[PDB]
């Protein structure tokens, strides 16, 4: 059978997990038993020097500054757990491109699946027009052809898409990795625009990734049903077959082309 | 053997040869096969004025000599065009070992950059 | 073998070493010793004359202004050390492609070496197709279509991995000789915003060599083993290869593409 | 020979100067003498309406004030000597790619030469690759498509660095030819900002034709010399060799598409 997206995509998967996931666990795993009992000697020794000579508002500033520096410490630290989150976008790209719009009810795979299946009917089309090309060994050429034009389609349209997914899954694995610092970026006021930078990435590539899901889904198993229909019999013109798979082919590599745009300017037109 | 350009040049000559060859022959052979029905022709004409039994029995056998050797004359033709068409297949063999000597995936040159 | 990668690469380094490089030291070293010696003689004329002359605050303002100065020259001056910045750029190439992300470690290998080997690949893999198209004297212009597909998808991406990382290193080797003019601007106050936007350009150059080398050495890398185990056997279906290859390539293409504006982005998004 | 550039170029040269240079020359020329003697009786009516009943003041003002006047017009009046700025560009191209970067020795070649050379090398071969699928009757199309390989390449690399050339030179001209319109644009306040832009795109296309000259005759010598190498015997891979030439072409037309983006950039940098 077909299979390019599936082991392609485990592999991206288990590079980012090594690199970028695995590496900023262990580096959270490594300072928080220190930095905890740090951060509690400091305040206790902080809270004596000022009840104790320094400048201090007892009861209101001292108990709101401590609890803001607790509560966003606690949320960068928690940001530990990545393994969590990286497995929640590796979900979130099968769950809503294996239903969310395809309407016809799929019982379960992933993204890469569907599009392995699509390409994998194309590339079918592709390798029979291939065999009647050997069939006739001269004025045979043209169904070459014919099978370069119908494999030209399918890996145009599948590799536009896959890549884009597979920007996006990544893109989110290398924030989610480096979520902690900018969740610091909270403390320090002058530091507040780079957790606004961050987040507003994060939000460009989360409404990328959904509506690559979704859109994608829905063309590539269009794409793939008019392709799993295609014969070279008696009864289908040939120029009819080809056309429409092309004019699919391009019809969806633009429309995936403009989405892109779509969700940056969505990104950007919230304000964060 | 030698530079794929010697191959060439070796091939375009023996296709020309081979043409021209084949036609020669054809036109010195039909010049051989006229001066055979002339000479027919004259054994007929001994046939008038044969006398004797045995003399006419001597041209029939004469005449049946004559004829083996235009049966050999035959054969000879025959295996002239097994011959020809086995040139043109050898000729088109060393064309494909040019092509392949050319596109073999042994080789392991490229330009380099200097 | 297939080299191409690296003879360019050597060249272009060549290049760039007697025309950016060398001329660059050539001046600094020329006026080092004439600019050290003049700087010092005008340092002793200059506090003579203020101390008998205009008011200065001898104390603070001559000291303090002469440090900056003598700070900031030292600098710019240093700056006659090109040809260990230029093999420190030389050495980031490689070392971050052969085992940052990859995984698979080896003595010695450059980038360049990690692209030709891959592309080497892909081309036998051609040359094969050609070799079957040349055995089939008719019926074998399918496998000339074949070869030239292969050749075309792996002569693509090598290509524009490879011209993004040149122009990565001509950029960061333009950048590091001009640097002392820049350093030397941090002096007057109205020519800060040149030092800024030199800062901006490097920081761009390098976020995108460090993006280019990691991420095309994995997918390079992918390619190559993916058309290393491409045949041309009665095992192996001729559409589902060619189709995988040209899939490789494309997702590695626009993954790549995508980089450049991601690089500069960064670099705007830092202040400098 | 291949002589494609030279003629050409030649062609633009000629037009560009007829129409843009030559009539800026007559122009200009036609209204020396007039303006020359209606500022100077100009400048003695003011001045004596202003030293008897006009507001003026003497020396000061009414000497400097004519004094920039003076400035401006002689050297937007400078302008008449158009045909040494053309023939500067015109050879600023050709002494800039000809040894600058290339390290050759130079007879006196001309960019369209270093051009028309490497071109020539890269269709040669095409050439050859066309002979030899004429003597493979069938089964020699395939060369067919290894010279349409060839010839696509070479043609596409130097046509994308030729045009810009041609881009450069002719806005040149063009700037050239309506410099002193804007040169006494400088007279006047509010028309200040025309002289600003006018130098600003004169740095721009300035910029440009200096990175295309020095890039694009490396890269263009380069493939010259990959392509002068290439060769159908028995002993080089024919992939390898297709290869390296896609490789290449494609190689030098990205970085030469980076190019205007740099000299656009930098001309915005710079102030002005």
């Amino acid at each position: 059978a077909f299979e390019l997206f599936t082991p392609l995509f485990n592999k991206i998967d288990q590079t980012t997990a090594t690199y970028v996931t695995d590496i900023s666990s262990r580096a959270i795993a490594a300072i928080t038993p220190v930095v905890s009992v740090g951060l509690t000697l400091g305040f206790i020794t902080y809270g004596w020097l000022i009840i104790r000579g320094a400048v201090e508002m007892p009861v209101a500033e001292f108990l709101n500054r401590c609890l803001r520096i607790g509560i966003i410490v606690s949320i960068a630290l928690a940001g530990g757990l990545y393994q969590g989150e990286i497995a929640n976008a590796i979900t979130t790209v099968p769950d809503e491109l294996a239903s969310a719009l395809l309407g016809n009810p799929t019982q379960g795979a992933s993204a890469a699946a569907l599009v392995d299946q699509s390409a994998q009917q194309g590339f079918d089309r592709a390798s029979e027009a291939f065999e009647e090309a050997g069939f006739f060994s001269s004025d045979g050429l043209l169904y070459g052809l014919f099978g370069i034009i119908i494999l030209l389609a399918t890996g145009l349209l599948a590799a536009i898409g896959g890549a884009f997914l597979l920007l996006a899954k990544i893109a989110l694995a290398l924030l989610a990795g480096l979520g902690p610092l900018f969740i610091l970026a909270l403390i320090w006021q002058p530091t507040h625009r780079f957790f606004d930078q961050w987040a507003q990435q994060v939000l460009n590539y989360g409404l990328l990734i959904v509506l690559f899901a979704a859109v994608f889904g829905l063309l590539m198993q269009i794409f793939g049903s008019y392709m799993a229909d295609l014969r070279f019999d008696g009864a289908q013109n040939v120029a009819y077959a080809i056309g429409g798979s092309v004019i699919l082919s391009i019809v969806s590599i633009v429309l995936l082309m403009q989405l892109p745009s779509i969700a940056s300017g969505l990104a950007g037109g919230i304000g964060l | 053997n030698g530079s794929v350009a010697d191959m060439r040049r070796s091939i375009e000559e023996r296709s020309r040869t081979a043409a021209a060859t084949d036609k020669a022959v054809g036109l010195r052979a039909y010049e051989g096969a006229q001066q055979r029905l002339a000479q027919i022709e004259g054994l007929m004409d001994e046939i008038s004025r044969t006398q004797d039994q045995k003399a006419i029995e001597e041209l029939q056998a004469r005449i049946a000599g004559e004829q083996a050797a235009i049966q050999n004359e035959t054969t000879k033709l025959q295996m002239i065009a097994q011959l020809r068409q086995a040139e043109q297949a050898l000729i088109s063999e060393q064309r494909r070992e040019r092509n392949m000597r050319i596109l073999s995936s042994g080789n392991q040159g490229m330009p380099t950059i200097q």
